[PDB]
């Protein structure tokens, strides 16, 4: 969809509110919350996936927060 | 640029609305205000509105008793008189005027809409 | 003969000590069943119907604004407020615009103001539901005969057609000539539609998770509302723009439809126009042969010459079709078939309509068999005139069993646990898997949901490296083992 | 001023005149007259044949299904040169006579037009000389990396690159006949669902879409004359012919 | 909006081809594999962050390619 | 139901294109064949089409002649004859049968369109 | 194949993955070639003209 | 162009005669050895290469043909 493309990033961004900046400020990551609400099943198995994998807290914490936010954009 | 609603006859304890149509630049720059006066008498201040903020304000006698209201998809300012009597009877003109609290220029009027309130 | 021309067609041989067997029934494809000494039948699954929907949710996929009203307070005077504020049909905002001298409050600052505008729908997509026993299924049965008029024919001139509901589930199809046929089905346990939406926007159709379409960011209405006028989350069809801070707006976000059309790929569409029909899902039905007998088993031998009006045509299955007519004296009468060597020493193939006789003289008959990989031989008739005809199946038998392990693999991938009941006669065997696979299938469910299918291989891959990189050898195995069905059943879905 | 058109996009389409063709297994592929047409989008797919449906073979056939695409409505996206770029200043002293304190239109405030014809602006103020202004028109917003972008009595400025690649049809910009978009299958689906038939959609209607992927973008005005209000102007102001006017 | 939220992991696929199953197959590896071609810099820096964060191998190109896939995505 | 098109009077060497719309269940679940009758001759098969899946079928001596196409939108089926002449002076009718390839029973037939190459 | 009052038995695989441009077989009209760009050149030697 | 397939490795020969089969048969010889006559240089690279790359001279004599061969064809 033209949807999966905002023009967000593309630093022609000045003082004047753009279009939805309100509104999209916040979607992706209610998206995301949403999204782990309704599937704790994979969440579970990315911590287990992500402490495995990650020798370090960080390594692990990153491997885990970059699993749930890319499970339900791929989604 | 400032037509009014027709004359209208009503009854006491009735509420007229009159209506002042605006164009789209005097909606936007410009703020609009009702003065009614009674036949044979002199001129009266009942409120004015800034269409574009849309917070009407209204004269001492006339508050609790007048509503002043714009639609900003239409670019129409409505008076709303409560309470209808006999020395309600009256025209009503809509003036023009900057936006500004110290410039009451009341340019533009409109062409008067005379309220008649008798049971007929 | 109607499996014959479909690439989904599936073999279903034997039956259990009761004369029954299990098979599921999906809508693209056809089920062939054989047993020793029944006749060859094949089901379709020709429709299922969902009666007396009701609606849950109305979304709003474009609507307008009209009415726009605003309202402000000067500064240090408290948010203002406008009688649009409690109408429903009204969506509002409340933001701060600049005010001062010029704008005519005597105070410099930021003044909250308020914006409404009655939002209206224009187009709107109607969720229906629909009760788990309101579903209907239409199974056609045909015998697979040879008679000409259902040669992979799809109408129901020798087809029976019998309707299995989840009330009235045990019904018989009386198959004239072969007896009855009694199913035993579950519709109950086919689809789950308590937890489905049947949702229906513009002049087309899907079936949804209920979950999903409760979840959706668009304005609804209860469904049990007929006058709209209480839109919900108005909000999101709708963006209020402050540019600076000299004036509030608000406009109208354009139709959805396109959106929704992308929200809703991996949604099987339906048909809602002529009522609710899914022609979808499957079926799982226990098919009871016991009171199901050949047709013509008292016949002799036909002893006269056949003439092959069609020549062998080959399926997509390993099997060959071939169209024979007779010319001789006995018109009723069992045709003499068989598949064997050059020096018809050995039999090579077993022929699928099963007891093939000759109705009428000029009436052709068209037989499947199954002849072996390789060379073969068609004998059709008795030594006076008999032809015998050449044919090469191309295939082998391992490629043979690989591709068997593969059609068995995607229908537990496609059916998960209900793939253990095709085909089947019980067993212990059987059962113990079908547990194995429902507990696996729920724990797999529940870490996989909502997952689309280059995660699940980005997944699959995670855990197989885990698994080959693991220094104890059992759990190295099942994690191999998890993470190789986990790549598989990535790269064979559609999500 | 003066916008040229880059490309138009369609957010809303309709098919008409479907058409099939099948090949019979083994035989190749199947024509249509059709594909011969840019005006339809066709697909090639293949379907469960056999003596039921009309061959003499039993294998899986060509199909090809063409459908006429026709727009509706649409998302035109132009360019302006920074040449055709005018800016209106406006400057107003501060005294205390406030005739123009709150105005928007000439008297104290006199408001001026910054082009890069000019390069010196000069506003003469009445009772404080002669204000010099030294903008740079050019070092402002980049025109030449913008697309001033109308969808339905609305406008974004958006970056060139990304709406040169949005996902939908479109039309070369230079396009007259209307008719040749390019890129009609983001915007048609051919189902094809038990390989038994094979047919054609239209995909709804990319408004609300295009709505959302603008998230990000200013919104400008461009219903009469293609106004901007957003961006900033770099200006060196010259004082040299300025006094007080009460001095 | 509605389309971010494409009903794909909803465990309802019978064996009947889904709405627009083709094009979503690899409609999102797409996406990315243009949002990397657009925007060469920040790949480069999510390689470099993945190498600093990561020990192994492994969890170096799993990170770089969990930066790469939602980098686009969150947007 | 199985309506044609109008007659039509044409010139040698030109083209006439004959329409037979059917209905929905016919036109998805069955086959239109084209048969013509020179006046005072046999019916002679030119060809058909199983409008579901299209490429349809010409008789041999119509081969390089015909081109017989379905619109599936309108549920229309079309025949177009190319170079005209005289000898092909005859009435076209448009007829329905089972799709499948060893039955062939026209059991409903279109009225017929009389294609001529002379002055009516 | 045949190409001009000469034939040959060949390979379908080979015979299908023939670099000129072609009809589908069932064409009828002959004139939607597939790949003509293998039968024409495009000649842009200085880019001034094409 | 058509040319550079050939119809020869398809496993369809019989005894008959095929189409130039005398013909062709030598072709390919005889354009490598022109090839090598009149391009020298080249032969005397890819001998050297071949030294430098081969350990044994089996090595170095395959590496060197299949460069000698090969130059000519990509040609
Ligand atoms: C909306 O405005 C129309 C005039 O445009 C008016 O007739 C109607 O009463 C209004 N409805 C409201 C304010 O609810
Ligand atoms: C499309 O069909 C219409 C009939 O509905 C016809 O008049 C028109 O000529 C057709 N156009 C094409 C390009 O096929």
């Amino acid at each position: 969809s033209v949807a999966l493309v905002p023009h967000v990033g593309m630093g022609l961004e000045t003082r004047t509110e753009t279009w939805m900046s309100s509104e999209g400020a916040w979607k992706h990551a209610q998206r995301i919350e949403t999204w782990v609400l309704r599937h704790p099943g994979f969440t579970i198995m990315a911590a287990i996936l992500a402490y495995t994998i990650g020798t370090t807290y960080f390594q692990r914490v990153l491997i885990f927060i970059l699993l749930t936010a890319v499970a339900p954009s791929m989604t | 640029q400032l037509v009014e609603s027709g004359a209208e006859v009503k009854k006491p304890g009735s509420s007229v609305k009159v209506s002042c149509k605006a164009s789209g630049g005097t909606f936007n720059n410009y703020a609009i205000s009702w003065v009614r006066q009674a036949p044979g008498q002199g001129l009266e201040w009942m409120g004015g509105i800034i269409p574009i903020f849309g917070g009407a304000n209204y004269a001492q006698k006339f508050q609790g008793r007048v509503t002043i209201t714009a639609d900003r998809s239409t670019s129409t300012v409505y008076m709303e008189l409560s309470g209808l009597r006999s020395e309600d009877t009256a025209v009503y003109y809509c003036a023009r005027r900057p936006q500004s609290i110290f410039d009451w220029n009341f340019d533009l009027w409109g062409r008067g809409t005379l309220v008649t309130v008798s049971s007929a | 003969m109607r499996c014959i021309g479909i690439s989904n067609r599936d073999f279903v041989e034997g039956v259990s000590g009761g004369s029954w067997v299990d098979i599921v029934l999906e809508h693209g494809s056809c089920v062939t069943t054989m047993a020793k000494n029944k006749p060859t039948l094949d089901f379709e699954l020709i429709k299922t119907e969902a009666k007396h929907p009701a609606t849950l949710r109305k979304y709003c996929i474009e609507a307008k604004l009209t009415n726009t009203t605003t309202a402000s307070r000067c500064p240090t005077q408290g948010e203002p407020s406008l009688n649009e504020e409690q109408d429903k049909r009204f969506v509002c905002k409340h933001s701060m615009v600049d005010r001062g001298w010029g704008n005519g409050c005597g105070l410099f600052g930021k003044g909250g103001i308020v914006t409404c505008a009655m939002f209206t729908c224009k187009k709107n997509m109607e969720g229906k539901i629909v009760q788990p026993e309101n579903l209907e299924y239409t199974i056609v049965i045909t015998p697979h005969s040879g008679e000409e008029n259902a040669v992979g024919n799809d109408t129901g001139k020798h087809g029976k057609e019998i309707k299995v509901t989840p009330q009235s589930s045990i019904t018989e199809a009386e198959l004239t000539g072969y007896g009855t046929v009694t199913m035993e089905c579950s519709p109950r346990t086919g689809l789950d539609f308590n937890e489905m939406v049947l949702l229906q926007m513009e002049n087309k159709a899907w079936l949804v998770h209920r979950q999903w379409f409760l979840d959706l960011p668009l304005p609804w209405l209860p469904g049990a509302d007929t006058q709209g006028s209480n839109w919900i989350q108005k909000e999101t069809l709708v963006t209020f723009k402050n540019p600076h801070a000299k004036k509030q707006d608000v406009v109208v976000l354009g139709s959805q439809e396109g959106a929704m059309h992308t929200a809703l790929t991996g949604a099987t569409e339906i048909q809602m126009s002529s009522g609710n029909l899914l022609f979808t899902g499957h079926l799982k039905c226990r098919l009871r042969m016991d009171k199901l007998q050949l047709k013509g088993m008292s016949y002799s031998m036909c002893t006269g010459k056949f003439k092959v009006v069609k020549e062998i045509a080959e399926t997509q299955h390993g099997t060959i079709v071939i169209r024979v007519q007779y010319e001789g004296d006995g018109s009723p009468c069992k045709i003499p078939f068989e598949i064997m060597d050059l020096e018809k020493r050995h039999v090579l193939g077993r022929l699928i309509t099963v007891n093939p006789i000759v109705t009428e003289k000029d009436s052709p008959v068209n037989i499947e068999a199954e002849p072996p990989f390789g060379d073969s031989y068609i004998i059709i008739g008795v030594e006076p005139g008999q032809l015998k005809l050449s044919w090469f199946k191309k295939g082998s038998s391992i490629g043979q069993m690989f591709e068997t392990t593969m059609r068995g693999a995607k229908r537990m991938a496609i059916l998960g646990d209900t793939a253990w009941d095709f085909g089947s006669l019980g067993g212990v065997f059987t059962s113990i898997g079908k547990a194995l696979h429902q507990v696996f299938g729920a724990i797999y469910g529940a870490a996989f949901s909502g997952v689309s299918w280059t995660m699940k291989i980005l997944i699959g891959v995670v855990i197989t490296w885990i698994g080959m990189n693991s220094r104890s050898t059992s759990l190295s195995v099942s994690l191999v083992l998890v993470g190789v069905v986990t790549l598989y059943l990535g790269v064979m879905v559609q999500a």
